RNA sequence: GGUGGGCACUCUAAGGAGACUGCCGGUGACAAACCGGAGGAAGGUGGGGAUGACGUCAAGUCAUCAUGGCCCUUACGGCCAGGGCUACACACGUGCUACAAUGGUCGGUACAAAGGGUUGCCAAGCCGCGAGGUGGAGCUAAUCCCAUAAAACCGAUCGUAGUCCGGAUCGCAGUCUGCAACUCGACUGCGUGAAGUCGGAAUCGCUAGUAAUCGUGAAUCAGAAUGUCACGGUGAAUACGUU
């Protein structure tokens, strides 16, 4: 959780995000039936043109508040122990505790 | 234990005989949760008692838990150096459970075809008192008869 | 014809809400049938609460999401629009269809 | 005319109708024979009815929902004794003695944190 | 396995290295870090020196490892035995 | 009759004991021509017994197959890709743990020294 | 229930009623209380959960976070490409699958609960043996999709064999996700078919919808569960007693 990892994941969406669209229609053009190898290699290689590190598989999400790596809930944007924090002093709107 | 606090469960379903002892007795042979594989096994086994001779299987069963229940039993306790088999006359409600128990065990073992075949066998072995498991009904009376001294 | 729906996070405001409306949908005249309590949503977690290794340290929370749903026949007067501000204040969340 | 009961066993639960007829019992628009296959669920659904002896004078339409086999022939008994009931309000004792009204409440229990089962724990190490 | 829909994978600086360096024969091996690349079945006879870990082992290619990887041909952990 | 093949055994399954062939490949060949499965290959005429061996000829039968799948083993063996070199070990070869656990490649358990 | 229609029911979710030793009998220091009985859906804190007193183990965490002192500051700070955390003579902990006939296959049919889905679910039809591919409907969802529950029941066969048991391992050919499946993914088809015949000393969980067995969902997550957390189906034996 230092600075350096926080501040490069967040250029990674940044890069992500900057193209975000021509991936879009290069994987198209690849995975057309109707598409003809003459221009899906070109598309190909279009892809692979592309910084490596640019793609969505690539970021890992992390605490918005720590950058933890581990312990996510996707429902909030918080970890494991500051998502219990949050709660039990009521800030979560709706979180209860529950027995059921 | 020390509390004495759960009293029995009563449960008297039997479908086709109307008789408790064949209910009880298909709990025993359950395993897993099959019901319904235990009441075709003990129909089976039945249906082969009442089709290789002209007794009933019912009276068959009956006279064949009353030749294998036994009259005492054996148990333990300890002086400093040894420990002493004392004899109690079993309980009227342990003796059917444990013919139930015994009957069903030593038939898991006899050998032949299927289990609906085995117990037929053993049924029709204990109704004339010649099987494993009247073997080790004597062998229990004979081991408290020998440890009478005790007996208080 | 038109449909209304609710949303919250807890029953108090929503049923609060609900009369509320209904009781202005009578002011003007119009027929109403009832409130109609839809399945309400119970989402639920298990959260570690130990800073390191503690597998059975867990606490368990939820989230319960409830729904309502009215509609009226003969409508004039239509304040619900210019009241849609005060109608809904904090935590209910309002749907309007075939207005 | 007519008598109505509900029943409810296991998360299973039950409409009875009780008519005038000969016991037509019909069970999801399919019959009795046809719903439960060769086992004790037959016995178990009739015995109220031979217990208050009035087996051939009603006929029985029965609409089910939810839960197993078991649970639907324990909520159908039910029902049908709740309508029973209905029907001649004088044989509460009978069924009462048969433990018949008495509806049974066992559930699934929740499992737990920490446990495999409602009970079941791992086999403890202890070195 | 990669899916047929592009059954060949390359590199694009290595592929066009290997390709440029047809011309002048088999003369020096051709350094590289890409293990994930697939023999080409054009580039038989061209020695290269594919990244280990930390160093490149050179590998000779043949006929008989065109549908394979170059990774194969690099082994990255050592374990000379136990005793 | 076939080259050792048992009797006394639904046709399918006495099929499936000739090393190339096994359950869907035996009744693949049992309804190529017809012949009842459900009939004991001992109780067949020798005009369908040679209608199987017919069959069973087109495809692989116990030498052919032995000699190609240690051809392709030779080959991973003398290639030296990482398959073959993990191959003449005596090791798993498709990523399997080997810390433990790795026994049906390494056969007994052989203690450690004295 | 496809339509008109009804507000009976089921169900859904809000407000309430009910069980408190209340009534009767007995025991009791005519005290607390104990053993029974009636009524009742529930009787004796009805069942399950949450809630962890003062303190202990200088118990765990400086690596989620925060923080005193100490330490590095052309390196103990940074960016990148590969590799490693996946090694393997061995020992241990926790589980899945079996060793079969209360079973394995082939065909016919019955019944659940809970939940996830608009950077998503991803149908009908068509193409493949299959993983899967085209297609684009509907759904901001008690409406559409995930999404046929399995064990059980019915009919045939296998007839006690290391086998129509068991599936490890290996060869060949593939699909999908992803810039990229060699190290090191998951599934599919064909062939192969290992140990394993109920396990020494020792040792574990469970008192009722419990143990045992059968399926289903979710979080994490592009892809990757025999783990974790939940949901239901079938459904026992035993407790004399406190040496
Ligand atoms: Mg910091
Ligand atoms: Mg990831
Ligand atoms: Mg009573
Ligand atoms: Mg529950
Ligand atoms: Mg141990
Ligand atoms: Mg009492
Ligand atoms: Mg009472
Ligand atoms: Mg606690
Ligand atoms: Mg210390
Ligand atoms: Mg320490
Ligand atoms: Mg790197
Ligand atoms: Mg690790
Ligand atoms: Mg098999
Ligand atoms: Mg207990
Ligand atoms: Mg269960």
């Amino acid at each position: 959780a230092k600075e350096s990892m926080k501040n490069r994941e967040l250029k990674r969406q940044l890069t992500v995000a900057k193209y975000a669209k021509k991936r879009a229609e290069l994987k198209a053009i690849i995975a057309n039936p109707n598409s003809s190898a003459e221009e899906r290699w070109n598309a190909q290689v279009a892809l692979q043109k592309q910084p490596r590190d640019a793609s969505a598989s690539r970021l890992r999400n992390r605490c918005r508040l720590t950058g933890r790596p581990h312990g996510f809930y996707r429902k909030f944007g918080l970890s494991r122990n500051k998502l219990r924090e949050a709660a039990m002093r009521g800030d979560v709107p709706g979180l209860v505790k529950a027995s059921w | 234990p020390r509390r004495r606090v759960a009293a029995k469960r009563e449960v008297l379903a039997d479908p086709k005989y109307g008789s408790q002892i064949l209910a009880k007795f298909m709990n025993h042979v359950m395993e897993s949760g099959k019901k319904a594989v235990a009441e075709r096994i003990v129909y089976g086994a039945l249906d082969k008692v009442k089709e290789r001779g002209k007794a009933d299987p019912l009276e068959t069963f009956e006279k064949a838990l009353d030749a294998i229940a036994p009259l005492v039993e054996v148990k333990s306790r300890r002086v400093g150096g040894a420990t002493y088999q004392v004899p109690v006359e079993v309980r009227p409600s342990r003796r059917n459970a444990l013919a139930m128990r015994w009957l069903v065990d030593f038939a898991r073992k006899r050998g032949e075809k299927s289990m609906a075949l085995r117990l037929a066998g053993e049924l029709l072995d204990a109704a004339e008192g010649k099987g494993a498991a009247v073997k080790k009904r004597e062998d229990v009376h004979r081991m408290a008869e020998a440890n009478k001294a005790f007996s208080h | 014809q038109i449909r209304i729906r609710l949303k919250a996070f807890d029953h108090r405001l929503i049923d609060q809400s609900t009369q509320e409306i209904v009781e202005t949908a009578k002011r003007t005249g119009a027929q109403v049938r009832g409130p109609i309590p839809l399945p309400t949503r119970k989402e639920r977690f298990t959260v570690l609460i130990s800073p390191h290794v503690n597998k059975d340290a867990r606490d368990q929370y939820e989230i319960r999401t409830h729904k309502r749903v009215l509609d009226i026949v003969q409508p004039t007067d239509k304040t619900v629009d210019a009241l849609m501000k005060l109608d809904l204040a904090a935590g209910v969340e309002v749907q309007i269809s075939l207005g | 005319t007519q008598n109505y009961g509900t029943g409810r066993r296991k998360t299973a639960t039950a409409r009875v109708f009780l008519r005038p007829g000969t016991g037509k019992i019909s069970i999801n628009n399919r019959g009795l024979d046809q719903f439960f296959g060769r086992e004790t669920a037959r016995m178990v659904v009739r015995q109220p009815l031979e217990l208050t002896e009035t087996v051939e004078k009603f006929d029985i339409f029965v609409t089910v929902v939810g839960g197993g086999v078991s649970g639907q022939a324990g909520a159908i008994r039910h029902g049908i004794t709740r309508a029973l009931i209905e029907y001649d309000e004088t044989l509460r004792s009978s069924l009462r003695k048969a433990g018949y009204v008495t509806r049974d409440a066992r559930e699934v229990e929740r499992k737990k944190v920490g446990l495999r089962k409602a009970r079941k724990r791992p086999q403890y190490s202890k070195r | 396995p990669r899916s047929l829909k592009k059954g060949p994978f390359i590199d694009l600086h290595l592929l066009k290295k290997v390709e440029v360096a047809v011309e002048k024969n088999d003369r020096k091996p051709i350094k590289t870090w890409s293990r994930r690349s697939m023999i080409l079945p054009h580039m038989v006879g061209l020695t290269i020196a594919v990244h280990n870990g930390r160093q490149h082992v050179p590998v000779l290619v043949n006929e008989d490892m065109v549908g394979h990887k170059l990774g194969e041909f690099a082994a990255t952990r050592t374990y000379r035995g136990h005793a | 009759a076939g080259v050792n093949i048992p009797d006394n055994k639904h046709t399918v399954i006495s099929l499936t004991y000739i090393y190339g062939v096994g359950r869907t490949t035996a009744q693949s060949i049992c309804a190529a021509t017809g012949v009842n499965p459900a009939a004991k290959i001992k109780d067949l005429s020798d005009e369908q017994i040679d209608q199987l061996r017919n069959e069973v000829a087109k495809i692989t039968t116990e030498g052919d197959l032995r000699r190609e799948i240690n051809m392709n083993i030779k080959r991973l063996m003398d290639l030296g890709c990482y398959r073959g070199l993990r191959h003449r070990r005596g090791l798993p070869v498709r990523g399997q743990r080997t810390k433990t656990n790795a026994r049906t490649r390494k056969g007994p358990r052989k203690p450690i020294r004295k």
